[PDB]
């Protein structure tokens, strides 16, 4: 297989909702 | 009152964005106290509970967000996030791809989805989503930090220089404001950043641990001020995501069982399950305790775990990793706890004491850029167990096809049995070199590896073709097992030419940037008969390396790609390599000390950053300072005469060579020794009532 290497996880964009 | 619950949403909006991640949670809830049927507040606190570690919770909020609001995009986006948080990338899939269905224009679901791609190794449709994420909406700190690493990772360095540039103010702009920096703490080497903004970066990151134990409520742990509870013993406690098939343990797996224990007590904590290799089996079988955290997901319940078995010093192998649990360390269940070997570089958290490192790799004159003190290794702190993992890598021999030393290998437990079989090997005084002179033997061997055959038997010997490992034995080609058969080894097995100096670089291809490409054209063009041999890792990055390089002077045939193999074959072909040139960004670090292990000098330019420096430490431990450089200039100066002066090659190879064995590097006895004397020296220095200080001897 491909070797495990040393991995981070990608961070994502939480969406805040305004109320109008 | 809708405007009651709307003012209670916004508001709690307006103290998330501030941090205030307590507050904007009682917001919420005082919103749906209002409005039971919010799906915005749902939604906003399903965000912040995730935020919290309240996983489960937050999907139940979304999902009621949802049953109220079924074309609510923001609340599947968000979800989805929960979901890939929870290691569920189906579900998180299904997510992302509804919220775009729902609204193509949505820029934060098209770049969430950009990181599943991503994470899956599937780097062009990663960046077709973040191009996506930002053609929607250009000013995306996220979307476009994340872009950057992946053009990073595949070699694209279109408009590098504005990138850069982008990146730092990008940066800049989120700390002042105090925003979640973009650029993740490991990718921060990467990018010409200031060591305070390196370090700010680390610290937030760090931050995001004390959201999620505050929760917890747990009072401060009381903590051993003697060794009267473990009958004199030093009570170490190592915590790792990484006990398996992982870097880390083909690093350091021999050294729990290395410990005094007439003076230590080894706690091994996983924060994996077993994955069932040899890797795993050995830390298990040889630490004193061996505690499976992933048992216990709880953090209050698995800090609680590790005070109860009482450790003095707790040790952080992951840093901001995956699998890592910051919030073990955060919630100081140990009186000292320290960072070692798995992370290059600083925490920039509190709960941190100390960075094990070294002289070489962390002078004082750069400690501004740690927030832990300084706790010196004698030597390196780098360490590999490529002593016990590939022993049959110590001796070789060689087929004269005609002398070279990296044309034809042979390697083997059982070489020198083998050897004694035949009745004409010639000793070449260079340790010395059995040659094996072109009989009938040799052109069976070389037979086998040009008609691509697996393995065949002379004198009751099995020679195995090199290529051919995980056909043979799987857990000798991960490394699990020693390799019982001799092994051959050429350069026409990976397209080598027979009369050039390989230059070799076996990193991933992240680790180069422009300015290194082009020191590396500098060398190749003075070093006529020469090529470079590089790893498809990955091989998307293959021909943006192939144009920069046509850019830069050098014809396409000067580069000799080839795949990534296997750990046993990759640490032996290195020894087909004449000399390894080290990445100045990030130094080879794993791949440094498996260059080295081949017998293969490596040249190198140590920077600022701990990554930097990394392969200098080695080399300074090795004991070869003439292959560390001051500057450009001098880097390329040293690979080029060792490419031209073919005597000195032969005297710096043989060199290597001789010090793999006799200097302290892949000494892991005298390593463990000497990481006793610095625990010790920890502890004393608690003992008597000190807050932490830099140890540096
Ligand atoms: C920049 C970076 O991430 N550095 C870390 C990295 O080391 P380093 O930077 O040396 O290595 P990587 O994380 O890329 O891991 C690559 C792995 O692949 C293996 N390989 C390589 C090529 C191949 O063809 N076949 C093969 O099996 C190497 O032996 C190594 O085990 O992990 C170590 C273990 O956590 C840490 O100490 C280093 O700080």
């Amino acid at each position: 297989s491909n070797p495990p290497c040393e991995t981070h996880e990608t961070g994502t964009t939480n969406t805040a909702t305004t109320a109008t | 009152c809708p405007t009651h619950a709307d003012s209670l949403n916004n508001l709690a909006n307006i103290k998330r964005e501030q941090g205030n991640i307590e507050e904007a949670v009682r917001l919420y809830r005082k919103a749906l106290e209002v409005f039971p049927e919010f799906a915005a507040a749902h939604s906003n606190l399903a965000s912040v509970l995730q935020q919290q570690g309240k996983l489960q919770e937050a999907l139940m909020h979304y999902k009621e967000a949802i049953r109220i609001s079924p074309t609510f995009a923001d609340a599947y986006s968000n979800m989805g996030n929960t979901l890939k948080e929870m290691q569920d990338v189906q579900g998180a899939l299904q997510c992302y791809t509804r919220a775009i269905q729902i609204n193509p224009a949505f820029a934060d679901a098209h770049s969430n989805l950009a990181s599943i791609h991503k994470d899956s190794g599937n780097i062009p449709e990663a960046i077709a989503s973040y191009r996506t994420a930002l053609k929607l909406k250009p000013d995306f700190p996220d979307a476009y930090c994340n872009l950057a690493h992946c053009l990073q990772i595949v070699c694209d360095w279109t408009d590098y220089d504005e990138r850069m540039k982008k990146l730092v103010s990008i940066v800049a702009d989120q700390l002042e404001k105090n925003r979640l920096p973009s650029v993740h703490p490991h990718h921060s080497m990467l990018y010409p950043l200031s060591h305070g903004f390196r370090k700010a970066i680390a610290e937030r990151h760090g931050n995001l641990c004390l959201d999620k134990i505050n929760v917890l409520h747990k009072p401060p742990y009381e903590h051993p001020k003697d060794l009267k509870l473990s009958d004199g013993r030093l009570r170490v406690g190592y915590v790792s995501s990484d006990f398996g098939n992982h870097p880390t343990s083909h690093l350091m797996q021999s050294i729990p069982g290395m410990h005094n224990p007439d003076k230590f007590e080894v706690f091994c904590y996983a924060l994996s399950p077993d994955d069932g290799t040899n890797f795993r089996v050995k830390v298990m079988a040889e630490a004193n305790h061996f505690i499976d955290l992933s048992q216990i997901p709880c953090n209050g319940k698995a800090a609680d775990r590790i005070h109860q078995d009482g450790i003095h010093i707790l040790v952080n192998m992951n840093g901001y990793t995956k699998g890592a649990r910051n919030e073990l360390f955060a919630l100081r269940p140990a009186p000292i706890q320290a960072m070692w070997l798995g992370y290059p570089g600083t925490s920039g958290a509190l709960f941190m004491d100390y960075i094990i490192t070294d002289q070489e790799t962390s002078p004082a004159e750069v400690a501004e850029q740690y927030s832990e003190k300084l706790a010196y290794m004698p030597h390196t702190f780098f360490i590999g167990d490529h002593a016990n993992m590939f022993p049959h890598l110590k001796k070789k021999a060689v087929i004269d096809f005609k002398i070279y030393d990296n044309r034809i290998v042979l390697n083997g437990i059982d070489l020198k049995a083998f050897l004694d079989s035949l009745p004409d090997v010639k000793i070449v005084k260079m340790l010395n070199m059995p040659v094996i002179p072109m009989n009938t033997i040799a052109e069976a061997v070389i037979e086998m590896i040009n008609r691509g055959q697996i393995q065949i038997t002379i004198n009751g010997f099995s020679i195995s073709n090199g290529l051919a490992t995980t056909q043979i034995n799987n857990k000798a080609a991960t490394g699990e097992e020693v390799p019982r058969t001799i092994i051959v080894t050429t350069r026409s097995q990976y397209g080598l030419p027979e009369d050039a100096i390989v230059y070799c670089n076996f990193n991933q291809l992240y680790k180069i940037d422009p300015s290194t490409l082009q020191m590396w054209a500098n060398i190749l063009k003075r070093v006529p008969n020469s090529v470079l041999w590089l790893l498809r890792f990955p091989a998307v990055g293959e021909p943006n390396i192939q144009q920069y390089a046509q850019n830069m002077g050098l014809p396409q045939n000067r580069i000799i790609f080839s795949p990534v193999a296997p750990k046993e074959e990759h640490v032996r072909r290195g020894q087909l390599a004449d000399v390894c040139l080290d990445t100045p960004l990030c130094n080879g670090h794993t791949t440094g000390m498996d260059v080295l292990w081949a017998g293969t000098p490596m040249v190198t330019m140590p920077g600022e950053t701990l990554a930097s420096r990394v392969a200098a430490s080695q080399l300074t431990c090795l004991g070869c300072l003439e292959l560390i450089a001051k500057n450009r200039q001098e880097y390329e100066d040293i690979a080029v005469k060792l490419g031209t002066d073919l005597e000195y090659l032969k005297k710096v190879r043989g060199k290597v060579w001789k010090q793999r064995i006799s200097s302290p590097l892949f000494n892991t006895k005298q390593y463990t020794m000497e990481l006793e004397r610095l625990y010790l020296q920890m502890w004393e220095h608690y003992a008597a009532g000190n807050k932490p200080d830099h140890m540096i001897k």
